[PDB]
């Protein structure tokens, strides 16, 4: 297989890569993690309520 | 007379000829710089020396 041939399928695959982690950065968006450490207060909102 | 016949004719067939392989050459010399250059693989450089021969 020519060389170009692996240079234009593996930068296909860094791409595939960089889109599963554009997915991970959504997935992990949905769990949202403590921004930093403190005392948090009373929750706005319940369970139930749509976010935006 | 057929032996002049032939005369008279081989010498451009030959010709025709040996620029067959001189063109087929130079189109292995062109497959040769594009392998190793890295467009073309091994499997294409082989199709173009069985021509040549």
């Amino acid at each position: 297989v020519s060389k170009q041939q692996y240079a234009d399928a593996n930068a296909a695959y860094l791409q595939s890569k960089a889109a599963v982690e554009q997915a991970r950065i959504n997935l992990r968006y949905t769990k949202v993690l403590s921004p930093i450490s403190g005392r948090i207060g009373r929750s706005a909102v319940t369970e139930g309520a749509l976010v935006t | 007379a057929d032996g002049l016949a032939a005369r008279g004719t081989f010498t451009e067939q030959l010709q025709a000829q040996r620029d067959l392989v001189k063109a087929s050459d130079e189109y292995y010399q062109l497959a040769d710089k594009r392998y190793r250059t890295g467009v073309d693989n091994y499997l294409t450089l082989l199709d173009a020396q069985r021509s040549l021969f």
